[PDB]
């Protein structure tokens, strides 16, 4: 990825993690466990929703051949005729091939830096309480339960509180 | 204590490209392009089409005495004819203007055979026996075509000028056929419509036609040397006809009240059968039922079809890349 | 003390669609597609287009009585034919060749009406009874065309062989017209031009032209029974015309100088009233004055216009989101 | 945006700021005051004004339909005409539409970008000197007048100089 | 001790173009259009173009006598036909269908010249006078095409019909030709074809044809005032031609058997000089020797060509901005 | 760039190495010199090499104009031609000089990305034992020899170490 998150500094991804795109797996004494980050999940979703509709709308037309017959004298038209069906055959052919082509690209992008800027949301809220390892992983100094893992979740830690 | 971000993954194995890329495993996709058809004809808004089947669209409209199972009525979404095909134009001759004939068929729904002159409007001449080993049916070995009537002089005298009149007084549109024997020689012109100069003469409000025969010897097809001239035209909504001639009429006889579609119109050359069932979407290779954007069966259809395209597959990338560990 | 990051927003509600999100206002954008029009024709390169008013094409160019508002001389950016307009093919017949002729005068800009054949040209007959009920003037119950004359034998004699030719020594290439007469039976045939086969032959470097009547009874049309042949073509620089004909000659009298645009010209049925206004881009739909790149008013059209396109918006973004609070 | 900044952790703009794309809102003991960045705002400007001018530019050509008339004997050459002339319509439109859609989403990124790489530009000069919030504001530890901010706008903040 | 990173740069000087940013110098591009071509005609699967030289494809086919450097057998990857090339119709008349016969020879690879019809076929008259000024060899005054006979009534008596047959019995098409003489006046009509009405007709399976002449002065061509209607046909294997005229035949005389390409075919109007060299890729306006995806030259080419485009350049960055220092 | 690296915090280009697009100038007791990062650079050429034949490849049709003559009563159906000839002509136009510019765009931002995370790549092994200049240069508090060098370009520098 463009934006080095995605199979770059977090190498791999969590088969366990079966309730959205992106998420966490905290750890603390209670237990761990996989959540996803519904937010920017359903956020990834509408857009990429809204690019393959609107792809799909704007592919929306059919150009439309004929059997019409020509007779010996008409070869001239009746070849004018197959070039221009061909013709639009290529031209509709190339920009669906090579719109796939671009837009893959572009939606594999989209997640990337959608990652990495959820990881950023994180290590923007917890700035000294904890020790980033650099994949992706942050280990706490102080101690972190339930309702504090959710308020980080929820994005409203606080973060004077845990800093002394 | 700890905490991580991540993202997701699963059993998935199937694959997309990029301008970048090609080959690369993701958590989900979609494919836009259908390439699953079902070899055969059906119908369209609960229609069903017209198998010409041992018929070609000449021999049908003409009234070829072997597609008289064809002869009468006939509606159809679309029209099938079958590549081998051998009843056509049995008495040797061409079609003028075949192709827009084809096409202005195509552009259609529906017929009404009709009689438009008896044999009675032809005065003073034989309309009894006007036939060929040309064109038998499956009953004899001599018939002609059931739209068309072969005029021949009375069994003695000469070929008296000869007349006919429609007004199309109805608000619909007819299809309608006639023709001009050209004979092999003299000898066989004057045994048919005796000597003197001979004409053949047509008139409408917005068509008229003047032909005289065209005499000569011409390679023996199903055993004839001679040849006829076949025309074929459309009588509008108020327009109304004259006939004349004074020799080698071929005379309307029955033609077709016809209903414009307005909408495309299709003509499949094709060997599939056609079952009863029904389709919103029908190629000249077959069914599609599909929801999909693309296709790449056929870019011949009628109905309501995919964009036609040449690819394999049009794969879209929805989820994120796949890694699994 | 402190220092804080951030962008510009503002009073703006105008949006924009993307790939992911449809509405979203931003700061700044602009629109590319024009969709207003005035609904007139005004003049192209300072000159004004060609009114036929209750004239068709064909009554225009071959001088029906009632067009002679458009008699002589005309000079044109474009053309107009009004959608109901009466006055075209007085007495009943075919141009040959009509789409063509029409496409031809389409690419056009220019004609000077000029005498090409004088009734003296043709010797032994009567010039001067050529008229008939089925084409008056406003002045009279029975005319013919400007540009044609009817001849007719002499009230006696027989119709002698006559003869005619124009030698076209001048720059410019010279549309012309003519015609034959088909009676509807053969006492008229006599009255008119008298006994025996009758022929009309033309002559040119590269071009010639035979033809005989055909001689039949049609449907009335303008209370006529008879129809004419209509025909037309185009004398080149260089190139001379021999007329000859022994019966049933419409021959060519005036004939028209024309000047070849070489660019796109447009022949535009509409209704739209023509005002003295100006334009640099002219829809059959409207005027636009625009500085867009795109429209959805008309694909047809004369001038310089923006691409055609069935969009309702072509709205880009160039500022950025709109976060105002 | 997909850098994160714009609705992003810089939650919102400044209608204040009307001089500009991209800028600053700075507040010391002389007073307060929106101004803009000039630089990379004029960069804006100028490559958004060249993808408008391209587009433009690309777009300068016109298919041309014609009022051409067809016989009752000549409805199949007519049909190719009519199918030509909305075959070339319809790949018009589709590429106009379609090109719009792509543009601005790309468009939106590209001042996303900016405004998250001027924060980056701030932040690296910067280091020590001040309290980075995480919502794009810097918190000074030393005191700033107006020849000293204006030294980070035109981008020559000694940090030597205030790091003691 | 310390560590950087950074990026490549070096001595290139070379731009590409971004939608944000125009002449911007990059490390490594590629380019891929060819603007470059050689000016001149090369073989095209290691076979060699048919020059045509001073002669018209017209000329060519006819076997005008002037142009008997091109008769016998032929074969070519293309056809070059020079622009002021003099000989085509020698005597003045229109070749029927024109355009369609360029089209079709197009779409051919070779021919064979043999002969169809001896002077013997044609029975009771005049096959050795068929000759006119209008067609002079380089090596007479007056003689006619290789490929047509002027049959003239036998120095006293009167034209009997005669008649011819070609039976094709062969596996290739034959491509082949005739006329109607049209003269001027009537005596000169009785000179050569003696009086009485006169017809020419010819039959095959799947056409027929009848003509009589249309006798009138014409404006003087080559000298001459009459004029020749030309006909061409393809035989189809299994087919065969039946001759029948009583007068005013330009009768073929010898054929071509004709070999289909059923690729695409190309005629170039065009004076680069044919030289002996290969090629895999030509336009028009010269050679191209290329790998490259795209091309400026020429739209119109035979064999494997980039595709046309009018763009100037259309280079395609690959290695990063270039920042020396 | 729009990730900020090249003609940006990394003002300029080594035109000293000469063996790869992205890499390294360290400065140690040994001596200093460049060395490219064979991985990024080899995943650099590979992506950018299949786009180039990606294009290409989607760029093998040719629409084909012909020789094929029209009389003077053939007006129509010759303009029809001319016009579907020409029409064609100026949709690969557009397509292809569109394309162009586009895609060298995207091409100079995956350059600038990559550049990018590469010195991400780096900081985040290299934490706390150097210090960051702010223009993609690191200064060491400890010594690092050539074996020390070698184990931050292959990625496995040990952090624990040199951290005391
Ligand atoms: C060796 C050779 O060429 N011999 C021909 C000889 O065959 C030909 O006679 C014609 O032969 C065909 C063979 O199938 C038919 O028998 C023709 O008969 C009819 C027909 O059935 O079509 C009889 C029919 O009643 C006639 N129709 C009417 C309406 O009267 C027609 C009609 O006369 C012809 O079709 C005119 O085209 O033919 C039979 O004539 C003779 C004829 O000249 O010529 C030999 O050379
Ligand atoms: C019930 C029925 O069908 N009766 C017709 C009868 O109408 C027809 O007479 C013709 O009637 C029309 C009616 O509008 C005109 O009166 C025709 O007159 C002229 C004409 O004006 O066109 C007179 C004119 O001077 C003649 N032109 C010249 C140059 O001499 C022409 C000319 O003779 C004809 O146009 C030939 O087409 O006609 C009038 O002839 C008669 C005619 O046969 O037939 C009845 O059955
Ligand atoms: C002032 C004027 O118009 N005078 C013409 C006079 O020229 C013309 O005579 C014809 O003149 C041309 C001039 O090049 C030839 O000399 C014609 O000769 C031939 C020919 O060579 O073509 C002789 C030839 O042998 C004849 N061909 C055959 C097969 O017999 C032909 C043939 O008769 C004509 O081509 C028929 O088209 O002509 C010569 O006829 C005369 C002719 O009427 O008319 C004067 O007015
Ligand atoms: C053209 O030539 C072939 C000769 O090969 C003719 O073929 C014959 O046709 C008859 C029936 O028409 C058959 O019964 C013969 O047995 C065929 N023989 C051969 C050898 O083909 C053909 O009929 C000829 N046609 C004309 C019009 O000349
Ligand atoms: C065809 O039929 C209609 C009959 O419905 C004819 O219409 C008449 O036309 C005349 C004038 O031509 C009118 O004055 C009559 O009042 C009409 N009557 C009706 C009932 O329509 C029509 O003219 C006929 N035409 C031909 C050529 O037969
Ligand atoms: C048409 O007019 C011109 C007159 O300008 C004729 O031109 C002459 O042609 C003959 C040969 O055909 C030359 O020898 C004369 O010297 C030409 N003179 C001039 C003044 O051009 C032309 O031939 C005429 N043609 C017809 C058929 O009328
Ligand atoms: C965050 O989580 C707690 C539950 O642990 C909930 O009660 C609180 O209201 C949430 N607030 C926000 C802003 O999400
Ligand atoms: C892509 O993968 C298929 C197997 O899924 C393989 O057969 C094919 O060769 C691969 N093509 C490329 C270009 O890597
Ligand atoms: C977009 O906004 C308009 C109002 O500006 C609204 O009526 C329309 O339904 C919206 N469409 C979508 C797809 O959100
Ligand atoms: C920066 O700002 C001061 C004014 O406060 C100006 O005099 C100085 O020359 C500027 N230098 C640069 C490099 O922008
Ligand atoms: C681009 O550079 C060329 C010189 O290499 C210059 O002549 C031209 O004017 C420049 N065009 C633009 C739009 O900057
Ligand atoms: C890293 O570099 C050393 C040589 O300095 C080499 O022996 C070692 O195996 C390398 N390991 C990796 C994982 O690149």
């Amino acid at each position: 990825g463009i934006f080095g998150a995605i199979a770059g500094f977090i190498e791999g991804g969590w088969t366990g993690m079966i309730d959205g795109w992106y998420g966490y797996h905290h750890e603390n004494s209670q237990g761990s466990g996989y959540a996803a980050d519904r937010e920017s999940t359903q956020k990834a979703i509408d857009g990429i929703t809204n690019k393959v509709n609107s792809i799909i709308n704007k592919m929306n037309t059919q150009f439309e051949a004929v059997d019409h017959e020509f007779s010996n004298l008409e070869r001239r038209i009746g070849n004018l005729n197959k070039r221009m069906e061909d013709g639009f055959l290529d031209v509709w052919t190339y920009n669906a091939e090579l719109l796939v082509l671009l837009e893959n690209e572009r939606t594999l992008d989209l997640h990337d830096a959608n990652v990495k800027n959820l990881y950023e949301k994180v290590k923007s809220q917890l700035r000294d309480n904890a020790n980033d390892l650099g994949n992706g992983c942050f280990e706490f100094w102080h101690k972190c339960d339930n309702e504090c893992m959710e308020s980080v979740k929820n994005g409203t830690y606080d973060y004077p509180k845990y800093q002394k | 204590d700890k905490i991580c971000i991540g993202y997701h993954a699963n059993n998935s194995t199937t694959q997309v490209d990029t301008l970048l890329e090609k080959n690369v495993t993701v958590t989900h996709s979609v494919e836009l392009l259908e390439n699953q058809k079902e070899k055969r004809f059906c119908k369209i808004m609960n229609k069903a089409p017209l198998d010409l089947k041992d018929c070609t669209i000449e021999g049908w409209i003409l009234g070829n005495p072997k597609c008289d199972l064809l002869l009468g009525d006939q509606s159809w979404s679309y029209i099938v004819e079958r590549p081998n095909a051998q009843n056509g134009i049995c008495y040797p001759g061409v079609l003028n203007e075949l192709e827009e004939l084809k096409a202005f068929i195509g552009s259609g729904e529906r017929v009404e055979r009709f009689e438009m002159f008896p044999k009675s409007t032809w005065a003073g001449v034989d309309t009894s026996r006007g036939v060929t080993n040309a064109c038998p049916s499956y009953t004899l070995d001599s018939s002609f075509y059931r739209n068309l009537v072969w005029l021949v002089k009375t069994d003695s005298a000469t070929y008296p000028v000869i007349k006919g009149t429609y007004n199309n007084t109805g608000t619909q549109p007819i299809l309608y056929f006639w023709g001009v024997h050209h004979p092999p020689d003299t000898t066989v012109q004057d045994n048919l419509y005796g000597s003197g100069d001979k004409y053949v003469r047509m008139g409408t409000e917005s068509m008229n036609f003047a032909k005289s025969p065209e005499i000569a010897a011409r390679p023996a097809v199903n055993g004839q040397r001679s040849r006829i001239d076949y025309y074929w035209s459309v009588l509008r909504p108020g327009e109304t006809l004259n006939v004349e001639s004074n020799g080698n009429l071929i005379a309307p006889w029955y033609a077709y009240k016809f209903v414009s579609t307005n909408k495309k119109g299709a003509v499949f050359k094709s060997d599939l059968p056609i079952e009863n069932c029904d389709a919103t979407c029908q190629t000249i290779a077959g069914v599609l039922k599909t929801n999909k954007t693309f296709q790449n069966v056929s870019p011949l259809w009628i109905g309501e079809c995919p964009k036609y395209v040449k690819s394999e597959s049009l794969r879209l990338a929805t989820g994120l890349r796949n890694v699994p560990q």
